[PDB]
């Protein structure tokens, strides 16, 4: 509870120090009420001057409506379309990769967006905030982390070795190491894997500038379900388990994963 | 800050135009 | 000053869009009528 008050001090500045909001979000978990605000400031959706906030959100609102309306003009979306699919189509239009028809199949990258859009939907209730956060969150993965994300699978082994080499050995025994759901962990950032109440505490860190956190979440999953995994003896049996993990343990997993991340990377 | 958002609006409108442009061309092509 | 000019650009592009918008609506309407000449 003492943590929440120190944040409110940062939020009272007429001009928000984005640097300090990161270092806070890195160290501490965000209060539920302030999550949307902080994420928006860090992602550049809102500027640091919180007198402009109202005026800027107006632009973001008009943009949302303009785009959405355009999709209805070209018969790309109707009221029957799910909201996550709408956000996808809006994102495609804004980034200039709208296909010719809705019937055209969805490519791998589109299904990543769709998984995240569904996760964000539970975290953020406002349609406009949800879209804009999803947008900038996913855009961050393909720009700020374009060269970082592909190197996480290598790091996942390296750091698992440092916490439990025998478990790593067992994975390599079953030739299961190469077939782990790396795309679920490091392209979708655990969207569809962990429940959103826990997952958002992970995304606190991803927004605030660190993608390496995702590795230590993945590591902690294996540590947590060690006994269960060591019982299995097939790459296919192992992967199938990791794609449908128990949802009740995820609260602990995230907490432990953050400690693990702080331990190995020694954040300021 | 405010200016970035204003340019965001312009760019987005530009993209809408380009989509409509192609939709029109597609429609002319169909009507033949 | 700079922002005013940026909003000027937005409004103008909006106008272009809304012209294309009515042209599209007109075109959909025409190709619907060409389906009726079939019967």
């Amino acid at each position: 509870v003492e943590e929440k008050k120190s944040l409110e001090i940062l939020l009272k500045d007429d001009r928000l120090d984005t640097e300090k909001l990161c270092t806070f979000s890195q160290r501490f978990p965000l209060p539920s009420m302030y999550r949307a605000l902080v994420w928006k400031v860090l992602l550049g959706i809102l500027p640091p001057h919180h007198e402009s906030h109202a005026k800027v959100m107006m632009y973001r609102k008009e943009q949302y409506l303009d785009v959405l309306h355009a999709l209805k003009v070209v018969r790309f979306v109707s009221d029957a379309t799910p909201q996550a699919e709408v956000y996808l189509r809006m994102y495609q239009l804004e980034s200039g990769k709208l296909p010719r028809s809705p019937s055209f199949p969805l490519e791998p990258d589109d299904e990543v967006f769709l998984a995240i859009a569904k996760a964000m939907e539970e975290m953020v209730e406002d349609s406009v905030d949800c879209y804009w956060i999803t947008r900038r969150f996913v855009n961050q993965l393909n720009t700020k982390y374009r060269d970082s994300l592909p190197q996480l699978p290598k790091a996942f082994e390296q750091y698992l070795n440092l916490e439990d080499g025998r478990l790593l050995t067992h994975l390599r025994m079953c030739s299961a190491a190469p077939k782990l759901p790396y795309d679920l962990w490091f392209k979708r950032c655990f969207a569809g894997c962990l429940p959103e109440s826990s997952l958002q505490r992970v995304w606190d860190k991803v927004v605030s500038g660190s993608c390496k956190i995702l590795v230590f979440v993945a590591v902690e999953i294996l540590l947590t379900f060690k006994i269960k995994v060591m019982a299995l003896n097939s790459a296919e049996k192992i992967t199938k388990f990791l794609e449908n993990i128990p949802q009740d343990s995820s609260d602990a997993i995230v907490s432990k994963a953050i400690d693990l991340w702080h331990k190995h990377c020694g954040t300021p | 800050g405010q200016l970035q958002a204003a340019e965001s609006r312009y760019e987005a409108q530009k993209r809408i135009t380009q989509v409509f442009e192609l939709e029109i061309l597609d429609l002319y092509g169909r009507l033949e």
